């Protein structure tokens, strides 16, 4: 609902997830979803500490 | 002989080389020259074919 200011930019901890990046990167409302070092589609067939 | 140690220098020289340049060749393995991981696995299922 709102995000922190740019200059104050939060950060949040993630972690146990089960990731279901396929299904949120599929959705049509990211207008850009550049990856650099990974590919999105590969994301569900990784795990990352 | 069976006392003085190194007594067959040459033979052990021809040894060590020889391993020494294998024990080499499989580091160099690890190195990932560049790339963005030194394990083809890791890659391949990081990043997309092209």
């Amino acid at each position: 609902t709102r995000f922190a200011s740019v200059y104050a930019w939060n950060r949040k901890r993630i972690s146990n997830c089960v990731a279901d990046y396929s299904v949120l990167y599929n959705s049509a409302s990211f207008s850009t979803f550049k990856c650099y070092g990974v590919s999105p589609t590969k994301l569900n067939d990784l795990c990352f500490t | 002989l069976s006392s003085t140690a190194s007594a067959l220098g040459k033979l052990q020289d021809v040894v060590n080389q020889n391993a020494q340049a294998l024990n080499t060749l499989v580091k160099q393995l690890s190195s990932n020259f560049g790339a963005i991981s030194s394990v083809l696995n890791d890659i391949l299922a990081r990043l997309d074919p092209p």
